[PDB]
């Protein structure tokens, strides 16, 4: 009742359909905007259709895999909504990916046929039968909306994590797309940013979160990926409404405080992939008032997004909980005999419903291992996460990390958020980064990564963290940063983290 | 001498040193630092070779400590290796190599001693890194003397005592009538409330810290030979005249308080025969001083040695024994008998003792340490401070009162001292 009350019917009218009749009834509305470029619903649809056809004519029919390598351009949205209303479901890739992946990805999918950017039509090697995305040969002239033989139970994409794809129903990403569209509403005066690279879940919304309220799409280029005052300036440019952000990107982002300002139009900032800090989100409002921030959690084989957190400006959390499901979704903890955990109590995160996706492809090994069908969900199965998390009182799910890296050293299982805390207390310290590490088996020792450009000797720093706590939690070894390391998805991974040194 | 036991019993101060390490395996609070600056002629594969063969001719390099079950226990290991890093670097870049250097030692691991040799485009600089249970003052000197003889190609007469025979002397000394004299002097003595001194700080943090900073006072060698000659007039040491200025200047800080506490360090050295092993011998004192501010420096200098010699004469009673006798027990944020150590070490024995710096890295035993050192005819007059409780400007407005406190005292042998003025003129004008 309080969790899992979620039930809430939805149109299961497919998402192309609602392309359809958007540029039916308000053809003439801007719908697409990269930098010049301001494509309106009847210019966007109808070059939809044309490439729609040349697949149809070369053997797509649902449950077709249509491979995709288009960065972040006008091409990108045109070969996703065509391979949709194709039939077939079409699957990412990143063009500055090594060759032995795509050969891997491609041997181990099976796909039909390959849509590429013009530059990217060489680095698919060996592809059967590829329709340059660019060239106007891979265009039908024929812009009749093609028939939606497309039902809510086949593939709408595939989404890669030896990396396994994720394949998911088209239903799936419906019950998201209206499911974000209730508690954050996209309408026409309203806009969303392209922020996050397709090759990850987080994109599938923003690339179809405008669609339910005829809002328009800011296809942010790719050379402001990265580049917090590049994004910044979107936002009031455009008036974005929406943005998607991660835990990594946003602390950036807030480094620009309330100085700048004019950013009237914006609504919501919804952070998703990581756990979020706590002073991130006070340190968020001074910036920006008049604003909601949101706390999202989803995994790649839970359509998108699976929960949300709607924080209050008047509220500061002590651990920032990944919040509540999303309609039509259920989430359970479970422990490792398989049997609910209550209140507080670690385990397993599992979602189910409706929204659970196909599985993972050419991998049956693998899928009946993560989607066991559960008594919980009356047969129907959850998908294993493999996250630590737990319940708060008022329903609320904490995120607590990844299995088997909490240890009970000295006796304590306690988590490291309040090491994290007391570090940022200082102003020569900027972030904080607790990670423990095993050089050999039987010798682990634990290291701690801040930033504080100040010297601080190895024998000040040991006596530093007793001002803090005893002496029965120090970090055995200390690392002197200049500016923290991250890996290539814009996110912290223990395998950036190095060996300590002063 | 003990026969060739497998194991053999720590001394008291052993077990203390050990169980302090222990209970912080990660500090380098007793690493035991110096360097001495060589010239580019020496050959430093003599220097390594020089060392490798102390390491082979003293037990103390060649000790292990080891717990079995609740007996400190100390193993002897017939050949250890030595550690010798050789690197290349500029005198910018000196307190870099060196700081890479200090790493923890593993009491269990021998040898308990690290060297090396930075050479730059002047100098060829020896560095040596050692443990104090191992190296305490006069080993240090001991040290430098041998390996000055070896460097100068001399030879040296063997080893008659080890250390582990002075281990097992001083466990069974421990149950003779002659200690149980001197631990109830002790109690006598300790037995009722103790005065506490209240220095001028920040706010204390809860637990003990440890990261301090030195400052260095040079009394010239004019200044330094008329104080000797006051204290050879009136049959007294430097070392006690030193003393009484300090508690003189503890009392002053302290609101002029009729007694003081502050720890002194005795050589340790209870049998003769241990004058040449290598090995911490030295004992930690309570110094319980009474100022009488009515009357003069002199008899304040008689008091301080009517005090001072039963503290001497029981001084071979261990710290923790001490603690035990007065029902004291190391809590809080404060040390457990007295927060100001005062250090005394006589002139170099040697030319290349004298060229050994001291060198701390950042680390205070206690909240203030006062170690005067006799160099170059002078005073190297050291103020080991806490840097949590004082900072630099703090610290120098104390050494500056001090200073001018220990010239009003060396031209007022006679006056009062209660008449010598603590607060300097430029502090009056500023308040002003």
């Amino acid at each position: 009742l309080r969790v899992n009350d979620t039930a809430k019917a939805y149109p299961n009218k497919l998402i192309m359909s609602m392309l359809e009749d958007w540029a039916a009834a308000t053809p003439d509305k801007t719908a697409l905007v990269f930098r010049e470029q301001r494509v309106t619903y009847r210019e966007l649809n109808e070059r939809v259709n044309q490439l729609a056809h040349t697949l149809r004519e070369k053997g797509v029919q649902p449950d077709d895999l249509v491979m995709l390598m288009a960065e972040r351009s006008v091409e990108m949205m045109v070969a996703i909504f065509a391979v949709l209303k194709a039939g077939g479901a079409y699957l990412p890739i990143d063009p500055h990916s090594p060759a032995e992946r795509i050969a891997y990805i491609f041997a181990d999918s099976g796909a039909k046929l390959v849509l590429a950017q013009s530059p990217f039509v060489e680095k698919a090697s060996m592809a059967e039968v590829v329709l340059d995305l660019n060239s106007a040969s891979s265009y039908a002239a024929d812009t009749s909306n093609p028939p939606l033989v497309n039902q809510p139970g086949d593939l709408v994409y595939v989404m890669y994590t030896k990396p396994k794809g994720v394949m998911i129903e088209h239903g799936a990403l419906l019950n998201v797309l209206h499911g974000m569209q209730d508690e954050y509403p996209l309408l026409q005066d309203d806009a969303f940013l392209l922020k996050t690279t397709y090759i990850f879940d987080i994109s599938v919304a923003e690339i179809f979160g405008w669609v339910p309220g005829r809002g328009k799409l800011v296809i942010l280029e790719p050379e402001a990926e990265k580049n917090p005052k590049a994004i910044w300036q979107a936002v009031v440019g455009a008036g974005i409404t929406h943005i998607n952000f991660v835990p990594s990107m946003l602390i950036p982002f807030v480094e620009y405080l309330e100085g700048r300002t004019e950013a009237n139009r914006l609504r919501y900032i919804l952070a998703c992939g990581e756990a979020m800090p706590d002073e991130l989100v006070p340190k968020v409002y001074e910036v920006l008032p008049e604003v909601k921030l949101e706390n999202i959690y989803g995994p790649t084989e839970a359509t998108i997004y699976a929960s949300r957190y709607s924080l209050a400006k008047g509220s500061q959390e002590s651990p920032v909980p990944i919040g509540k499901p999303l309609p039509n979704y259920r989430m359970y903890i479970i422990n490792r005999h398989g049997q609910l955990q209550p209140i507080g109590v670690p385990g397993e995160l599992c979602i189910a419903g409706a929204s659970l996706a196909r599985g993972y492809l050419n991998n049956p090994a693998l899928t009946e291992e993560k989607f066991t069908p559960h008594p919980l969900e009356k047969g129907e199965r959850i998908y294993r996460t493999g996250d630590l998390a737990r319940y708060r009182e008022d329903g609320n799910i904490e995120y607590l990390g990844r299995m088997d890296h909490q240890v009970k050293i000295r006796g304590y299982r306690i988590e490291l958020d309040e090491i994290r805390s007391k570090l940022i207390q200082e102003e020569t310290i900027q972030d904080a980064v607790v990670v423990a590490r095993n050089d050999q088996n039987g010798q682990a020792y634990l290291c701690a990564y801040l930033l504080s450009e100040q010297e601080w000797t190895v024998g000040q720093l040991r006596e530093l963290l007793r001002r803090e706590l005893p002496e029965y939690m120090i970090p055995a070894h200390f690392v002197l940063l200049k500016q923290f390391p991250l890996t290539a998805n814009g996110k912290l991974d223990r395998k950036a983290l190095p060996e300590p040194d002063g | 001498e003990l026969d060739e036991q497998a194991e053999y019993e720590t001394s008291a101060v052993e077990k203390r040193m050990y169980i302090i390490q222990q209970q912080d395996v990660e500090s380098i609070a007793y690493n035991v630092v110096y360097t001495i600056n060589f010239p580019l002629t020496v050959d430093t594969e003599q220097i390594r070779v020089a060392l490798e063969q102390l390491v082979l001719r003293h037990e103390g390099l060649r000790s292990t400590y080891h717990m079995r079950g609740d007996e400190i226990v100390k193993r002897i290991v017939p050949r250890a290796e030595l550690s010798f890093v050789r690197q290349t670097g500029e005198e910018e870049s000196v307190q870099s190599l060196l700081a890479e250097q200090i790493k923890p030692f593993d009491l269990a691991k021998a040898p308990l001693l690290r060297a090396g040799v930075i050479e730059t485009a002047d100098k060829k600089v020896l560095w040596f890194d050692s443990h104090h249970i191992l190296l305490d003052g006069l080993s240090k000197s001991i040290l430098a003397r041998e390996l000055q003889a070896l460097l100068g190609q001399q030879v040296l007469s063997p080893v008659e005592k080890t250390y582990k025979s002075f281990a097992r002397w001083q466990n069974e000394w421990f149950a003779s009538d002659e200690y149980e004299q001197q631990i109830a002097y002790w109690k006598t003595l300790l037995q009722g409330e103790l005065p506490a001194v209240q220095l001028p700080t920040k706010k204390r943090p809860p637990q003990l810290t440890f990261d301090g900073a030195i400052q260095m006072y040079r009394v010239n060698p004019e200044i330094t030979r008329k104080l000797k000659a006051t204290a050879a007039k009136h049959d007294l040491t430097l070392y006690m005249l030193m003393l009484t200025i300090v508690s003189i200047w503890l009392s002053k800080m302290n609101s002029d308080s009729n007694q003081v506490i502050l720890g002194t360090v005795t050589d340790g050295r209870q049998h003769p025969d241990t004058r040449e092993l290598l090995g911490m011998f030295v004992n930690t004192l309570p110094l319980l001083l009474s100022i009488d501010h009515e009357e003069s420096f002199l008899h304040n200098l008689q008091q301080v040695k009517a005090k001072l010699l039963p503290a001497l004469q029981n001084q071979y009673v261990p710290f923790d024994k001490i603690l035990e006798a007065a029902r004291v027990k190391r809590e809080g944020n404060r040390h457990p008998l007295f927060d100001v150590m005062f250090m005394m070490q006589g002139a170099p024995e040697t030319e290349l003792e004298s060229n050994m710096h001291h060198i701390n890295a950042g680390i205070s035993k206690f909240d203030l340490t006062l170690e005067v050192l006799e160099r170059e005819n002078g005073l190297n007059i050291v103020f080991e401070y806490n840097t949590h409780l004082f900072d630099e400007g703090m610290i120098l407005r104390m050494v500056a009162q001090f200073e001018h406190l220990l010239l009003q005292a060396v031209h007022g042998l006679d006056q009062q001292v209660k008449r010598f003025e603590l607060v300097t003129e430029d502090e009056k004008r500023d308040l002003f």
